[PDB]
């Protein structure tokens, strides 16, 4: 096929992001009396 | 490589046929083949380079494939502007020796 | 778009040169690797050498290496293809092809995107 | 859940080293990212369209200078609409930089393979040598199977 | 039938109750029962989708089925057990649920591997020999030759 | 201590985490601040429902 | 037991490799009419 190249312009502070904090894990209440 | 063979001379067809213009090579051209098209009162024009890639200004009914010593030019939906001579071109090592015949499809 | 033109209808006797020109129209002529092909009436096609930008080398084919000389200007946007032999076998329709490239390019087939634009055709005859 | 919460530490610790690759993987889309302190500033990378001829240069050496050489191959983006000629160099993952600002002290016994589309173009002592298709280079897989 | 925990299996063809002796009851009895059920439960939620259909289930049952849609001569011999149909329901339920969960495990595993490939690719420059020894399950020495990795085996000191 | 120094770069723009805010420093001077819950997020978490 | 040491000679371009591209993930068509 045809190779595709990219062009990456220098970023700008407009779109800033962050890593999401760690998700809490559900406690499974499996178990009966 | 330095010398390339071709398909039969005419390959007569009608509008709407799937024609293959298979031409072969000598020393494993690794996808370095180009296809052209010369009507009787024109200059040749690029159709396929790299044995698979179309040129800007060429309808996507043209195709191409093959990787080593075996390359085909399979047309589908043959509109009435495919009645021309076709040529295989080798660019792997100079000299760039031209290939195919395929005079006309009538 | 770009346009390449040769001399025109030429008739030369055996024992002289031809000196076919190839005037360009755009593309700055710094991205032109002028190649020359030909085929006699009744023959397929042939190849006659390639002159790359910074036009000083002009690598030729196998059969015309001792006959043909190809040169360019880079200021006039032209390309000349003198033979000076005319062995009576030089009766074809000489074309002035062109591939897109740049000076200092690598000798690789990854930089060959085919002879996209072409000339007109000379129709040279060598006979009396 | 525990494994994801732990791999978040690797992701957070590796962003300074290569922000664009990790941000392109996470966002499922080619971007260019910078670390602006404690945040990440991304930007989309539009694909190079048609009517564009990318030429690969033969030598990686700086003109005249001998103690300084380029790190990645240089390219000449020749135009077809007559818009001139851009001159950059070959980035990573088929990224075409529009400048030649990646220089290096010219090492001895230089051997490198660079990705040019579907090929690995080979440069030995800062000069083009040969090329090999990507499908020909042997692979190692980081993928664990679950059938 | 999730209220009965029973799954009946018919053919794709309809059953003509004219092949059965003395079957004049079923049509109108089932019409009355189905009309009452519809008017009392699905009067406003759904709408009918044709006349009642009659299928011969497996084990000798006759299902008179009325298809709904939301607003968006011989004799038949019946077995003395519908345990096979409860087995069918239970297997269908367990099989469908476990298959959905397996499909989800597989999709997540593929996404996670495709993401960890980015960490592997970004960490090779830092330590090529350790990562190449882990990936290849064998002690090697690796260099980054631009965009490729050149490995070499490390023979143990005898 | 203040032992994290750097060659003073030009066109400096950085965001720093001060508790629940991202305090912004442009050319080595305080500029503004934005709450953490206002900055957009990207997630490295793969789902398993 | 006995400790085993290694000796790693300098590599050569002979055996070059690469990371495999990301595998496509199968679409599970679980669901009936």
């Amino acid at each position: 096929t045809k190779p595709t190249f990219y062009v990456c312009p220098p970023p700008t502070g407009s779109t800033i992001v962050r890593l999401e904090p760690p998700r809490t894990c559900p406690d499974y209440h499996l178990g009966k009396n | 490589d330095i010398q390339m063979t071709q398909s039969p001379s005419t390959l007569s067809a009608s509008v709407g046929d799937r024609v293959t213009i298979t031409c072969r090579a000598s020393q494993t051209i690794s996808t370095w083949l180009a296809w052209y098209q010369q009507t009787p009162r024109k200059a040749p024009k690029l159709m396929i380079y790299k044995a698979s890639i179309l040129e800007n200004g060429v309808p996507s009914r043209f195709s191409g494939s093959g990787s080593g010593t075996e390359f085909t030019l399979t047309i589908s939906s043959l509109q009435p502007e495919d009645f021309a001579t076709y040529y295989c071109q080798q660019y792997k090592s100079y000299p760039w020796t031209f290939g195919q015949g395929t005079k006309v499809e009538i | 778009q770009v346009q390449l033109v040769q001399s025109g209808a030429e008739v030369k006797k055996p024992g002289s040169s031809v000196k076919v020109s190839c005037k360009a129209s755009g593309g700055t002529f710094s991205n032109f690797a002028i190649s020359w092909v030909r085929q006699a009436p009744g023959q397929g096609l042939e190849w006659m050498g390639r002159i790359m930008p910074l036009f000083v080398t002009s690598t030729y084919a196998q059969k015309f290496q001792g006959r043909v000389t190809i040169s360019a200007d880079a200021s006039t946007s032209t390309a000349y293809m003198e033979l000076s032999s005319l062995r009576s076998d030089d009766t074809a329709m000489y074309y002035c092809a062109r591939d897109i490239t740049a000076p200092g390019a690598a000798p690789t087939p990854l930089n060959f995107y085919g002879m996209d634009v072409w000339g007109q055709g000379t129709t040279v005859t060598v006979s009396s | 859940c525990q494994l994801q919460n732990r791999e978040r530490a690797l992701w957070s610790g590796l962003f300074p080293i290569n922000p664009s690759a990790l941000a392109s993987t996470i966002l499922d889309q080619r971007v260019k990212a910078r670390i602006l302190g404690d945040v990440i500033s991304v930007s989309n990378c539009p694909e190079l369209g048609s009517d564009t001829r990318i030429i690969l240069q033969n030598s990686m050496r700086v003109s005249g200078s001998t103690t300084r050489c380029y790190s990645r191959p240089l390219i000449s983006i020749v135009s077809l609409n007559g818009s001139g000629t851009v001159e950059g160099q070959l980035g990573t993952d088929n990224e075409l930089i529009m400048s030649r600002d990646l220089l290096e002290p010219c090492v001895a016994n230089h051997k490198r393979y660079f990705l040019f589309g579907h090929h690995y173009v080979y440069y030995e002592d800062y000069r083009y040598v040969r090329e090999i298709a990507v499908h020909d280079v042997g692979m190692i897989s980081t993928y664990v199977d679950l059938n | 039938m999730k209220t009965l925990s029973t799954t009946f299996i018919s053919e794709t063809n309809e059953f003509n109750l004219n092949q059965i002796h003395l079957s004049q009851c079923v049509k109108e009895e089932a019409r009355a029962i189905i009309n009452r059920i519809y008017t009392t439960r699905y009067n406003s939620s759904h709408v009918r989708t044709g006349d009642i259909q009659t299928y011969l289930a497996r084990g000798g049952f006759v299902v008179v089925f009325q298809p709904l849609l939301s607003n968006s001569n011989r004799t038949i011999t019946t077995t003395s057990s519908v345990e096979f149909a409860m087995l069918q329901f239970t297997y269908d339920h367990i099989q469908e649920h476990v298959n959905e969960m397996l499909a989800r495990i597989s999709s997540s595993w593929c996404q996670l591997q495709n993401r960890e490939r980015a960490l592997w690719s970004g960490l090779f420059p830092i330590n090529p020999s350790a990562l190449a020894s882990t990936i290849l399950d064998q002690r090697v020495k690796a260099r980054i030759l631009g965009d490729v990795i050149s490995v070499s085996n490390c023979p143990e000191l005898g």
